[PDB]
């Protein structure tokens, strides 16, 4: 319902935010 | 994940990385990150043949990539019995995030479930260099009585081998030449049982049948140890 929706949508935040970072941590080697 | 484990790994980022604190200013709250499409999981037709299954798991583990942002998203216990391992293993494929070498261990495993013809065992190793210990796991295969490796790893030759090595030999040393390549000396080699393929086993995962000294027992004396091994895997 429109409580389920709320935790997708801060999950694929996090996701986007994840990969993000990993893109960043990758390239200091 | 929560709120603390969520600000634990900016602050976490904030210690290692040179400018940590800006990284996590120019991310955090960004509204043009690039969306990540998710990867999806691969299914295979009856007449595919093994091998070329197991190159589209390893495609699935790759798409994931590896985890570089020093904090771990799926914790995972050795000690779980394979049903506990394999709900987290369809939990890594929903959320789809970043995974390092044990993680991939258990995707490789869940991925292969519907093989019965290919038989999945553990191979740990053990290196050495510059003062330091290094730990690194991946998923030994045998397919027709010929043995490879799924796994994830920083290096390309750490962790995919297609199932060609004719011995279980020839695959170890396969990847104690490509830790030399990189001056790792291979000190001991952990193997574990062949896993069962039922997802919904209450066994353990053993991971440590054969441990080896590959210093301590020499050159002939690993070899036979390793295809004893391989014996004691066809039960």
């Amino acid at each position: 319902a429109k409580q389920k929706s709320a935790q997708q949508e801060l999950k694929q935040r996090q996701r986007a935010e994840i990969y993000a970072l990993n893109r960043v941590m990758t390239e200091l080697e | 994940m929560d709120e603390a484990t969520w600000e634990r790994m900016w602050k976490h980022v904030a210690k290692i990385h040179p400018d940590g604190e800006k990284v996590a200013q120019r991310i955090r709250g960004a509204t043009d990150l690039p969306k990540i499409p998710i990867p999806s999981v691969p299914t295979f037709q009856p007449s595919t043949p093994v091998p070329e299954r197991l190159e589209a798991v390893q495609r699935y583990i790759r798409e994931l990539q590896y985890n570089h942002t020093g904090t771990q998203f799926f914790e995972i216990k050795k000690s779980r019995p394979l049903t506990g391992l394999m709900d987290l293993a369809k939990e890594m494929t929903k959320e789809a995030l970043p995974i390092k070498c044990l993680e991939a261990v258990i995707l490789g495993i869940y991925l292969t479930n519907s093989m019965p013809t290919l038989e999945r065992f553990p191979i740990s190793f053990k290196t050495y260099f510059s003062g330091n210990y290094f730990r690194h796991i991946v998923l030994g295969v045998n397919f027709a009585g010929r043995y490879g490796a799924l796994g994830m790893s920083r290096r390309e030759d750490l962790m995919y081998k297609p199932p060609a090595f004719r011995t279980l030999s020839e695959l170890v040393l396969d990847f104690e030449a490509a830790y030399g390549r990189c001056w790792h000396v291979l000190k001991k080699v952990k193997l574990g049982q062949s896993v069962s393929h039922d997802p919904h086993s209450v066994e353990q995962i053993e991971w440590k049948h054969s441990v080896l000294d590959v210093e301590r027992l020499g050159r002939d004396d690993f070899r036979k140890e390793l295809e004893r091994h391989a014996r004691d895997m066809r039960l």
